[PDB]
């Protein structure tokens, strides 16, 4: 998955998330077209087995011909009272996309962190199934403590939790950030 | 580094510096948000080939400052006509080989977004990337890790090792990647338009490739694929702002639920200034995740399952209030406490 954000000069915006699902998707690449095929069929539920995330059969998400599998993506545009775009944000990486999106919005809109800190700030993730809270390797360990004393058994991600690209309006203009976890940078004028 | 990334006119935030620039340049050439978006995406499909590209699918949340309206473009993959509920019996099965491929929707997404919002010629959007794909670029950090992560499956796979290895060992950060075949394909797409992919000169090769790998995609799948305009995206309120996000099949409802739950605590700078407050804040945050995830398993493609009421519940203030009221400040709970639902 990849997310990107855009604000054009007229103040129109695009939040866009896109994916082939797993790293290198299905691992099928055409030797003729060079097209790498998605394994998006994996995002469906099966009537038989429980998924790798421990989610038991969920008939709302069973495979049907022509049907779109449930996705974790959530490309988002925050719009002001005035009709001015306030924020453009979304995330990418495994199943941590919705929690990461939430976090960046919380970080900026509520904690008041600037757009590059919203994106760089340590993250954490729980999706109920699996039944574990994963924290990033550099989370504030007071967060870790405060959760375990409330009976969360936490684990530490061995890599990182999601990749967030964001653009926030300030009175200074459009403040933009790309996630160092994946190594992008914004551009603009 | 010679930039603080605060722009007075326009910005592109992407996960490869070069693709941010490609989109920035599209805007400077007079292109719309969408034009820049598409151009950056094509580049993203090269620089982060593991993440996304024309073999996959996407959604676009678009805000138009002229009309002051938002819209979503749904262009996620669909199951082939031949697909069925019991087609897989392990996770491995739905993860590798032809059978795990859904019908790509990327290009129809780009097309539909471009017809509605494009201002640059179609071919102009492909130009930088074709250039990039033939030229070659150094492997950036993100993709080097992906390669490392998957070195076993890549190195033992000749068709993947062709572009992704040097001397039959995965490319490492800084080494030059070139995507010759994708440049051809991108060029065909630039000239012949979206049609070439779906019902055109690439179309048989796509079927032949998927099916030779054990898949069941057929030309008819491709001919029938349509991206979808969604005139009224999901929305929630946050303060005096409004967030637009996609409905099912995406996680718009989950994110709406998560945030609607958490807005009730009136978070501020204060919530993290003492570890006591910061502790409880993060606990509540995780609880909101768990409550919203519980309801998620009720979701699916709204064309095939009536999730009207589920979605209305998930994005509603009453429902959110109802779940916040059950969050314990002193403790997390068993899975069942959240009332996960599968009907
Ligand atoms: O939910 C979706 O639309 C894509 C997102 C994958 B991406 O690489 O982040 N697939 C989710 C997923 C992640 N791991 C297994 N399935
Ligand atoms: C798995 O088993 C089902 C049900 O018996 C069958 O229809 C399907 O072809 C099998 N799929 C795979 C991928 O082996
Ligand atoms: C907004 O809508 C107009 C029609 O009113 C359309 O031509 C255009 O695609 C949109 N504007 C932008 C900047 O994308
Ligand atoms: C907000 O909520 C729902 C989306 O389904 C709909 O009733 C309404 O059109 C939405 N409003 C906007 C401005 O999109
Ligand atoms: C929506 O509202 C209430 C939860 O407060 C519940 O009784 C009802 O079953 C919900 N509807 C659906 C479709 O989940
Ligand atoms: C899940 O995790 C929580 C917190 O670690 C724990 O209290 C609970 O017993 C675990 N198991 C289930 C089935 O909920
Ligand atoms: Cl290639």
């Amino acid at each position: 998955t990849a997310h990107l954000s855009v604000v054009a000069e007229d103040g129109s915006a695009v939040s866009a998330t896109s994916t082939i699902n797993l790293y290198f998707g299905s691992k099928v690449r055409s030797p003729v077209s060079g097209i790498l095929f998605n394994n998006e069929m994996d995002d469906f539920s099966s009537p038989s087995i429980t998924n790798e995330f421990g989610v038991p059969p969920s008939p709302a998400n069973f495979i049907q011909p022509g049907k779109q599998p449930l996705s974790s993506m959530c490309p988002t545009i925050m719009v002001g009272q005035d009709g001015q775009v306030r924020m453009v944000v979304g995330a990418a990486g495994g199943t941590q996309i919705t929690t990461a999106t939430a976090l960046a919005i919380i970080y900026n809109l509520w904690f008041g962190y600037d757009v590059k800190r919203a994106v760089e700030e340590p993250r954490l993730h729980n999706q109920l199934l699996p039944n574990v809270t994963t924290v990033e390797r550099n989370i504030d360990q007071a967060v870790t403590a405060a959760l375990e004393t409330r009976h969360h058994h936490t684990q530490i991600a061995s890599t990182f939790i999601a990749v967030v690209q964001a653009i926030v309006r300030t009175a200074g203009g459009w403040a933009a950030a790309s996630d160092s976890r994946k190594g992008g940078e914004p551009a603009g004028y | 580094e010679p930039d603080n990334h605060v722009y007075t006119r326009a910005a592109v935030a992407a996960d490869a510096k070069q693709c941010s620039k490609i989109g920035r340049d599209a805007l400077r050439d007079g292109g719309s948000a969408v034009d820049a978006a598409i151009a950056a995406l094509l580049c993203v499909g090269l620089m982060n080939a593991h993440s996304m590209g024309i073999g996959g699918g996407l959604f676009l949340t678009i805000y138009n400052s002229t009309t002051r309206k938002a819209e979503v473009i749904n262009a996620r993959e669909v199951a082939p006509r031949l697909a069925f509920a019991t087609m897989f019996n392990s996770s491995e099965q739905s993860q590798k080989g032809g059978l795990s491929v859904a019908v790509p929707g990327e290009i129809r997404g780009y097309e539909l977004a471009h017809q509605r919002h494009g201002r640059l010629p179609w071919a102009r959007l492909f130009q930088p990337s074709i250039q990039l794909a033939r030229q070659g670029f150094p492997v950036g950090k993100g993709l080097a890790a992906a390669l490392e992560n998957k070195r076993t499956v890549i190195e033992q796979q000749p068709v993947l090792c062709e572009v992704f290895c040097r001397d039959r060992k995965v490319l490492r950060e800084g080494e030059r990647l070139t995507l010759p075949q994708l440049a051809d394909t991108y060029e065909t797409l630039a000239i012949e338009g979206a049609q070439a992919f779906y019902n055109g000169s690439l179309t048989a090769q796509i079927v032949k490739d998927i099916q030779a790998a054990g898949g069941i995609v057929t030309a008819e799948d491709l001919n029938n694929y349509r991206a979808e305009l969604i005139e009224h995206p999901l929305n929630i309120s946050l303060g005096d702002a409004v967030l637009y996000m996609p409905s099912a099949p995406l996680s718009g409802p989950v994110l709406a639920l998560i945030l609607n739950i958490l807005k009730g605590y009136n978070f501020s700078r204060e919530s993290v200034e003492s570890p006591e407050q910061k502790g409880l804040t993060y606990h509540r945050i995780v609880e909101a995740f768990r409550f919203a995830y519980a309801k998620r398993t009720l979701l699916g493609d709204p064309k095939f399952v009536d999730v009207t009421e589920v979605v209305r519940n998930m994005t509603s203030e009453f429902f959110a209030a109802q779940l916040r009221a059950q969050i314990s400040d002193d403790t997390t709970h068993p899975i069942s406490y959240y009332k996960p639902e599968f009907y």
